């Protein structure tokens, strides 16, 4: 065992369990589904509806109406270090949609000065006005020749802090300053086929990395097949046994609009903003298998390979309307043909672009074919005087049998008189 | 032999001069411009460059990241298609001041070899050799041009003097006339020449194991010919005549199926002939989940429905061997085997169908039919299938 | 600093949408993971139902809104497809789609006439369609057809509420600080166009919710910005004093919403990061908070089906739906670990901001919701969850 | 075996970065 | 004539990975008298550097990416036609082509159409936006990026049958060059109305004002091309005026032009085959694929590097290219093949790079 | 795929540091902060210490009477914080997608 794949299989079992250990924290102080209400994992829940049973919202109110059955003298004192001292009411409110730091409002009442190695009355002053916005308020005291402040106001509008004489510390930017206020599992992992480590459970069943109490085994596999599915998971009672193996086979995308992946820069984010998307319809479950109907993942234009737009996918289909370098093949093969005259040259490649243009298989169709060609390149002939060739090029399909000649005649009168 | 070294000294001392002149209105062009400089940042990973020179301190930086990127797998280049491909006397202008007389043969001898009956064109992509020039044969001032136009016109009409005197216009009836008085004195289809004989056994058509055509001029009273179904439904089941063999709808003979419609719409009732109308479902490019890329369907669609059709370079056997043999570097092979006289390479051009990959539980196949004689690809489905999901067929 | 915050927590919900994706078939009897073209601000079922007897599953119908951005915004209703109790099939159809004006920030049907359907607009204007007049397509030169126009206000908002009892009687806010109320039954059919019948000026904010009471015509409710819940009376002929007015909330209030089976008892979703629950009678006393919701709440729903049960959702990207009957009882320290006994279920399978929900009121414990990155989610909860 | 589960993890999840996890 | 160049060995760094540098290109789009500056690259390792009078290579920025499997070959400098800031772009491995913004130190742009590896990245010289990328796809490709679009593709079934390894507009940009391991040296034109009317709507394009996709103008039809000039691969092209010169691992730079001596450059018909080897510059030990050449703005030198280390400098401003006085460069330390040369703006300054991750200087004295 | 080393070396330094700060996987067994006590002021009648704690001002600073040795070190579950200010220990916790 060289150190490359051991670091290799170390980085490989680094990454997913560090990510798993991040939401960790996340499901646990901001949970995406409660484990209670899983069909496997239920015994985590401690009650069931027998109270819904016997319950009466009206009857709520009574309930808790039965459970609903200064000033401030802060005088100074000799610090204790090795000057002067003001004190101040920082009422912190709470946070409003518009703002994100939350308001503070630091009312200095007045400094005095005081011994080192006054006080300040306050007859009702908190100005709360009971609004439900004076979500807490401390009593600062700044100094100078350390400053520091302490929660007065509790959250039920309660006192911290007793009264009488009392001491606290600081910071600038031991030293203090005093006062008087008055009112068995085992993980086998498995990376080649190879057994690289193996380790056994501390815990009976509190997952290693997941950290959830679940009584039972069948639970804890359910869970760790279906959450954590970077690993592959196989259990056989033989003291128990669990066979760890990496999926080599995620489907790690965006799992949702990916046409914002391929914006200017690196996997943008439009969620300022609307979007346009393609319609899908994924459904798993009717009864307790998949069913996705419609289109979600990315698409690339043939050609150019660059990202196709959701704008555009049925309009300007593209592989219609064929492309032009087969035209101009089709212009370089005849031209490069020596016995070949001008006029000739230039009526073949005037069929072709109108065969290319308009397909004919069916033979009588060829009967209306022509009559196109003077109704499409007609005026261009007249410019370029090929109406011999083209009369020629008429004959030799009519020596084939395609078409009749009282249609040709038809044809060349219906060119020349509008030629005239 | 040496008589150019001064005149490469002369060319290379102008090309010096031009150059020169144009690097100087390059200057001239450069010097209205002003742009900031670069502008560091005050100094994770770290980078650290060191000196062989002594005298020059190590310059240390912290990194700095560059935003991600989704990658994709590899492609080569190519170009659409939707038709197959193959790889393997002066006789002045007509309408020129230069031209002469001629004779009928020698006159349309370059539009017969060059003109193709299975698809109307000249120097089409599939069709090497003409067959035979049997196949065409049926039962006042005068310039060598008009001479020609004469002998052409009157070849094909044997002297019906009004019907000239109708198309040319200037040339009278009567001038014609009296011009003509002083004038005499498991095998690719191939189709054969034998109009005297029957459909015997020297015949190509029945050593290919293949029934005969229109296009072959042989005997319109023959057996051997395969007439057109006679099914008035859409003709997708096993009863239809057409679907007994390998081969398609004709749009000429299957006249009760009313494949000779007109071709502007969609809506028809012939559900066979859409190799030939095209009728293709309007398929997407996307990276596969499997290996590299895949082709996407849009629309739904059901069982043994017409999804597309495969396309690509006409090769022979010993052909795409070695042609496989040098992909085998690449290790791209779009391969498709047709039958044993021809096989289909694809990897240079092709449509999105090629995309697909191989899989041990496909959805869809392919099949082979001879459409006019053309043995063309058809990739149909084999299951029902939702938009935007994978198509696999087994090569 | 705050854009490669975004991008990995990006990638964290993506990992988080993986995870819901494959835990998913144990929790909920029914899925629809549906994506719509444009997405949208409004989603409300229809009272409407069709069952065809030789099939499985029943059909039902949606009326939901649209936001676009240089392009013309169709108010859409649709159709759907639920099992009803057997089967793995089922998809979506979009059976009208009609041309409105601007975007849509809210959208009512009337429960009376379910043909008729209250919808606002980005200025002054509101306007009520009625589709069984209107065509099965949409126009495509764009020139909008209102069936009923209706004006008062100065701006936009998002509240809008039918009265249940009586017919024609309209209410709807705005942030210019009014509250216009509507009656469109006295109007003649000629009349496209109705004045403000009357406008209510209380508040000193932007009002954010308004709603009709269920039982009693003559007053409703409201709640704005100000850090204040306003009941108002009808019968009274002064628009300034309202019959109530309390200090409901620390924060911006958002959305109100009264109980189909009783009459005094709502509940408030305000931007402190709560829910709250008050009764009718005694307005001063706030008798519960619930507080999971870690952000904006932006819209709650009493069940149709059910008297004890809540349901919120917001910017969090996590719905939630409480239990009133499991308040304040005893549990295990574990089942406390995941969150409160009250609260019942957190879909957590959006990942965006879960813009509007909405319940059914012919099916039991199924909903369906609507996020703002074009993502339209309908599901129903398990029966061993609930019993 | 003597190496436990959570002990791995804690190492592996460090990857060597100095968060001085008992090793 | 004598060398006329006092060339010394000012400075010689040698970075912290060990991995073989690919491309180096200056700052030639800067104005006069800033602080000059150039950029290397390694496999996932770009640097910027400045350079200094007395041999202080400044470290400025320094950006790698998080793939550190991709394999970048190129850089490449561009000044903006609005907000007149500079640009880097850059590509590898991963099929990808990078625009950084060095002034925010951001990936601002990226751009995404090839297959596999890009070999080389070129910017039209008049119009600063366009941007012309080889690769190992058997074609080329051509990027706007003021539109942040697709201008054309400058292959097809006519283009090269295998890898394409180098390619160079004219100084004037109205023809390109394009050579790669099929032995073809195809010629191209950006000068007639097609490519001119296509980069006209290309700047017109807005995806939010109509809702259409952009068409696309291929090219499958070259205006030259020639399979006798070389034998072996063909690893750099550059053109000289109306000249091309180019390179190979037949251990010789060769400059010719196509047709006769008297034939113009500007009606070479695509049937042409006939050449013209109008000089040939000899070296030696030049037998590893993807080496390169370079010249300064002026043009008025040229400079070269082999396999073993010891540089080759050649002038142009005399006549008799292939009697012109040659000029060689050796240290008893490049014990490395070199792979990449550059000048600044002017022929002061000369730096280049090897395959032992060494960033060798010279300087004028 | 989705997950390149930019974000895992930022996910990876941010949960060193969070692990340095709160010693999850060393003392708090992987599901429960340890904050440790700090003398930050006293009030003598009955006398009755406030402490602050360690690793940031998530806390309140607590009162307590004269159990001063127990609280030297305490461990508590994430779940059992407050949840309006749980969110300064990694700020990508929760965070407003838009932020408009
Ligand atoms: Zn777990
Ligand atoms: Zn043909
Ligand atoms: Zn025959
Ligand atoms: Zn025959
Ligand atoms: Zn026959
Ligand atoms: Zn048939
Ligand atoms: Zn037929
Ligand atoms: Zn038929």
């Amino acid at each position: 065992h060289v150190q490359a794949d051991h670091e290799l299989f170390l980085q490989a079992f680094e990454k997913p369990t560090q990510i798993y250990r991040f939401l960790r924290t996340r499901n646990l102080i901001a949970p995406i589904f409660l484990h209670r209400t899983l069909t496997y994992m239920s015994h985590r829940n401690s009650r069931t509806n027998i109270k819904r049973k016997t319950f009466k919202v009206d009857d709520m109110l009574s309930k808790v109406e039965k459970m609903k059955g200064a000033h401030l003298q802060l005088t100074f004192t000799g610090f204790f270090h090795k000057v002067t001292l003001e004190v101040l009411l920082v009422k912190v409110c709470h946070k409003k949609r518009k703002d994100v730091s939350c308001p503070i409002r630091q009312v200095p009442t007045g400094k005095k000065q005081v011994p080192l190695n006054s006080l300040a009355v306050s007859s009702n002053e908190f100005e709360p006005s009971n609004s439900h916005m004076v979500k807490s308020y401390s009593l600062l005291f700044r100094v100078t020749r350390f400053v520091a402040q302490m929660t007065v106001f509790d959250k039920n509008r309660r006192l911290q802090l007793l009264d009488g004489e009392y001491e606290v510390a600081m910071q600038e930017m031991g030293p203090t300053l005093q006062f008087t206020l008055r009112w068995r599992i085992f993980y086998q992992f498995l990376y080649n086929n190879n057994t690289r480590q193996q380790t056994e459970a501390r815990d009976d069943l509190h997952c290693p990395w997941c950290t959830l109490n679940c009584r039972k085994l069948y639970s804890l596999l359910k869970h760790l097949k279906l959450c954590h599915s970077r690993f592959i998971f196989n259990y056989v009672y033989h003291p128990a046994r669990i066979d760890v193996s990496i999926n080599e086979c995620y489907d790690g995308s965006y799992a949702g609009n990916p046409q914002d992946i391929h914006r200017q820069p690196g996997f943008a984010f439009s969620r300022n903003g609307p979007v346009k998307r393609t319609p899908i319809t994924h459904i798993l479950v009717c009864r307790p298998r998949t069913y996705s109907s419609g289109h979600n993942r990315l698409y690339f234009h043939s050609d150019t390979c660059l990202p196709l737009r959701p704008q555009e996918m049925e309009v300007d289909s593209e592989d219609e309307k064929d492309p032009e370098w087969l035209r101009e093949k089709t212009i370089t093969q005849i031209e490069e043909f020596s016995d070949v005259n001008e006029g000739e040259k230039e009526v073949m490649k005037l069929w072709n672009l109108h065969v290319m243009k308009h397909g004919f298989i069916a033979d009588n169709q060829m009967n209306h074919a022509c009559m196109l060609f003077v109704e499409n390149y007609g005026q261009k002939i007249i410019k370029k005087n090929l109406c011999r060739n083209f009369m020629l090029h008429l004959v030799s399909m009519h020596d084939f049998n395609l078409i009749s000649i009282m249609s040709i005649d038809k044809a060349v009168t219906k060119l020349r008189e509008m030629q005239q | 032999r040496l008589q150019a070294n001064m005149g490469a000294k002369a060319l290379y001392v102008a090309n010096f001069a031009k150059v020169q002149e144009k690097t100087q209105i390059l200057n001239e062009e450069w010097k209205k411009l002003r742009v900031q400089p670069v502008q560091s940042m005050k100094p994770l990973k770290k980078c650290t460059i060191e000196s062989i020179f002594p005298g020059f301190a190590s310059q240390h930086m912290l990194m700095r990241s560059l935003n991600t990127v989704a990658l994709v797998p590899i492609m080569y280049s190519w170009s659409p298609l939707q038709q197959n491909f193959m790889v393997e006397q002066c006789t002045p202008n007509i309408d020129g001041p230069n031209a002469k007389s001629v004779q009928r043969e020698q006159s349309l001898h370059s539009f017969h070899t060059l003109f193709c009956r299975r698809c109307f064109k000249y120097d089409c992509f599939l069709h090497p050799f003409h067959a035979t020039p049997n196949v065409y044969k049926r039962k006042v001032e005068w310039t060598g041009a008009e001479e020609s136009l004469f002998r052409v016109f009157h070849g094909t009409y044997f002297n019906n003097f009004c019907s000239i005197a109708r198309l040319l216009g200037t040339k009278t009836c009567k001038q014609v006339f009296q011009f003509a008085v002083k004038e005499s004195l498991v095998y690719n289809y191939q189709p054969c020449d034998h109009p005297d004989r029957p459909c015997d056994s020297t015949c190509p058509c029945i050593m290919t194991q293949n029934f005969c055509e229109k296009f072959c001029q042989c005997n319109p009273d023959c057996q051997n010919r395969f007439p057109g179904c006679r099914c008035k439904t859409q003709c997708n089941t096993k009863q239809c005549p057409c679907y007994l063999a390998v081969r398609e709808c004709d749009p000429d003979l299957c006249l009760t199926c009313g494949a000779s419609e007109h071709w502007d719409c969609k809506v028809v009732s012939c559900k066979n002939c859409s190799i030939q109308r095209g009728l293709k479902k309007h398929l997407l490019l996307a990276p596969s989940d499997v290996a590299g890329w895949g082709t996407f369907i849009k629309e739904s669609v059901q069982k043994n429905e017409f999804i597309s059709e495969y396309c690509g370079e006409l090769i022979s056997q010993d052909e795409a061997d070695r042609r496989g043999k040098v992909y085998d570097k690449y290790m791209s092979s779009f391969l498709f085997n047709l039958n044993n006289d021809f096989v289909v390479d694809a990897t240079r051009k092709g449509n999105k169908i090629r995309f697909a990959n191989h899989s041990v539980n496909p959805n869809c196949y392919a099949k082979v039919v001879m459409v006019n004689g053309d043995h063309r690809i058809g990739i149909f489905a084999k299951r029902a299938i939702q938009a935007g999901e994978e198509l696999f067929f087994d090569y | 600093e705050a854009a490669f915050d975004d991008a990995v927590e990006e990638r964290v919900i993506n990992e988080e949408y993986k995870i819901w994706k494959k835990n998913t078939p144990f929790l909920y009897d029914l899925v629809m993971t549906h994506a719509l073209e444009w997405p949208s601000l409004t989603a409300q079922w229809l009272p409407d139902v069709t069952r065809p007897e030789g099939k499985d599953f029943s059909i039902h119908r949606l009326v939901l809104g649209t936001h676009t951005s240089d392009e013309q915004n169709h108010l859409v209703i649709a159709s759907v497809q639920l099992p009803n109790d057997d089967a793995v099939s089922g998809k979506i159809e979009i059976e009208i789609k009609i041309n409105h004006e601007g975007e849509v920030n809210r959208a009512r049907y009337m429960p009376q006439n379910p043909c008729i359907i209250a919808t606002k607009t980005p200025s002054s204007d509101v306007l009520v369609f009625d589709y069984t007049k209107h065509p099965s397509k949409p126009d495509p030169s764009g020139e909008c057809n209102p069936d009923l126009r209706l004006r008062g206000h100065q701006k936009e908002g998002y509240g809008l509420s039918w009265n249940p009892n009586l017919s024609g009687h309209l209410l709807s806010a705005s942030d210019d600080h009014t509250i216009c109320l509507w009656d469109i039954s006295a109007v003649p059919k000629e009349g496209k166009v109705v004045d403000a019948k009357t406008i209510f000026t209380g508040h000193t904010a932007v009002v954010e919710d308004v709603s009709w009471h269920l039982l009693h015509e003559s007053l409703f409710g409201s709640v704005a910005d100000d850090q204040k819940l306003m009941i108002w009376d009808t019968r009274s002929n002064n628009t300034s004093k309202p019959s109530h007015s309390v200090d409901a909330h620390t924060a911006e209030v958002n959305c109100l919403s009264f109980n189909p089976y009783s009459e005094f008892i709502l509940a408030t979703g305000s931007a402190d990061k709560t829910v709250a629950l008050w009764d009718l009678r005694n307005l001063k006393l706030k008798l519960h908070s619930f507080e999971s919701h870690k952000d904006e709440i932006f819209q709650v729903q009493w069940s149709p089906h059910n008297e004890t049960i809540l349901a919120s959702s917001g910017t969090d990207r996590r719905l939630n739906v409480w239990d009133l009957s499991k308040i304040g009882e005893e549990q295990s320290p574990e089942d406390a670990e995941d969150g409160p006994p009250e609260l019942l279920f957190i879909h957590g399978g959006h990942t965006a901001k879960i813009s509007d929900f909405s319940w059914n009121p012919n099916e039991p414990w199924v909903i369906c919701s609507v996020s703002e990155d074009n993502i339209m989610q309908v599901w129903q909860m398990a029966e061993n969850i609930y019993n | 075996r003597k190496p436990k589960t959570e002990d791995f993890l804690t190492f592996l999840c460090l990857r060597g970065s100095p968060a001085l996890p008992n090793s | 004539k004598k060398c006329k160049y006092s060339f010394k060995c000012v400075n010689s760094l040698k970075e912290d990975h060990n991995q073989p540098l690919f491309g180096v290109q200056f700052n030639w789009h800067s104005k006069e008298g800033d602080p000059l500056v150039f950029a290397t690259v390694g496999s996932n390792r770009v640097t910027l550097y400045e350079c200094h009078s007395q041999g202080e290579i400044r470290l400025l920025q320094s950006y790698v990416d998080a793939d550190a499997d991709e394999n970048f070959y190129t850089c490449a400098w561009t000044y903006d036609s609005n907000t007149s800031h500079p640009l880097l772009a850059v590509a590898g491995s991963r099929g990808i082509i990078r625009i950084i913004n060095p002034i925010t130190m951001q990936c601002i742009k990226h751009y995404v159409g090839h297959g596999n590896a890009i070999n080389e990245l070129k910017f039209h010289p008049r119009d600063p936006n366009l941007l012309l990328s080889v690769s190992k796809d058997h074609a080329l490709r051509l990027w706007n990026i003021q539109t942040d679009t697709l201008v054309a593709i400058f292959g097809g079934v006519e283009g090269h049958r295998d890898e394409v390894l180098s390619a160079d507009y004219d100084l004037l940009g109205e023809k390109i060059m394009s050579c790669g391991m099929d032995h073809s040296l195809k010629l191209w034109r950006i000068n007639s109305k097609r490519m001119m009317n296509a980069i006209k709507e290309s700047y017109d394009y807005n995806p939010n004002k109509t809702n259409r996709p952009f068409i696309s103008q291929k090219i499958h039809f070259p205006d030259f091309s020639t399979r006798d000039i070389h034998r072996n691969y063909v690893d750099c092209v550059r053109w000289l005026g109306d000249l091309i010169l180019s390179k190979s691992c037949e251990n010789a730079i060769v400059c010719w032009k196509p047709g006769k001596m008297e034939d113009d450059i500007d009606k070479i018909k695509p049937s042409e085959s006939n050449v013209t080897i109008l000089g040939r510059f000899d070296y030696s030990q030049c037998d590893i694929w993807y080496m390169r050449f370079s010249m300064d703005f002026w043009q008025k030198m040229l400079a070269l590097g082999n396999q073993v280390g010891k540089l080759y400098v050649w002038d142009l401003e005399v006549e008799d290219p292939h009697k012109a006085k040659c000029t060689t460069l050796t240290h008893h330390k490049c014990g490395a093949a070199i792979r990449q040369t550059s000048f600044s703006r002017d022929s002061s300054i000369l730096i280049a790079v090897c395959d032992d991750a060494s960033i060798w200087r010279w300087d004028r004295l | 795929d989705f997950f390149d080393a930019q974000t895992l070396d930022a996910i990876r330094h941010r949960a060193i540091c969070f692990n340095l700060s709160a010693h999850i996987e060393s003392l708090g067994k992987g599901h429960s902060v340890v904050f440790h006590s700090t003398v930050i002021a006293k009030r003598k009648g009955k006398i009755k210490l406030l402490l602050h704690w360690m690793p940031e001002d998530i806390l309140p600073d607590v009162w307590v009477n004269e159990e001063r040795h127990q609280l030297k070190t305490k461990v508590v579950h994430l779940s059992k914080l407050p949840k309006d200010t749980a969110l300064l220990l990694d700020p990508n916790i929760y965070r407003t997608m838009p932020q408009k």
